[PDB]
């Protein structure tokens, strides 16, 4: 479980 | 020389893909890069503290979501996950006001649900320790 990014384009 | 295109969000994609395939140290690279093309975009920010925060580097992961707490002052993503650094630190009374700032951060909007719940979690963890 690593951190959640915000999705691309 | 930043009249540099919106080839940004194909260095993000990629950055973004190399991160999911746990190549950590390369999508740094990309992401640092990326917060000089531009500062005050608050997803290169999260990008580079989660790389840090996912190789252990807790204190330089701090250092960005700080960053990017400046950026975006509304973002709950930024106190959380440096709560999470702090917690790794044993910095707790630190880590609870990350928490609450997020707890205010994230009030009740619905696309947050889940933070939320890990968000109490951890307050809770942190509170009975104190008695």
């Amino acid at each position: 479980q690593v951190p959640e990014l915000i999705k691309p384009s | 020389n930043e009249i540099s295109s919106d080839t940004l969000e194909q260095l993000y994609s990629l950055a973004f893909n190399q991160y999911q395939s746990g190549k950590y140290e390369d999508a740094h690279k990309v992401f640092q890069a990326l917060c000089v093309l531009d500062h005050y975009d608050s997803r290169f920010f999260l990008g580079l503290g989660a790389c840090r925060q996912a190789m252990g580097q807790y204190d330089l992961a701090i250092h960005s979501y700080s960053y990017g707490a400046v950026m975006d002052i509304k973002e709950p993503r930024f106190p959380f996950h440096a709560a999470e650094c702090l917690l790794q630190k044993g910095e707790l009374a630190e880590a609870e006001s990350g928490l609450f700032l997020a707890q205010e951060l994230i009030a009740n909007k619905p696309e947050f649900k889940e933070l939320s719940t890990r968000v109490s979690s951890m307050l809770e963890a942190i509170k009975l320790k104190k008695e």
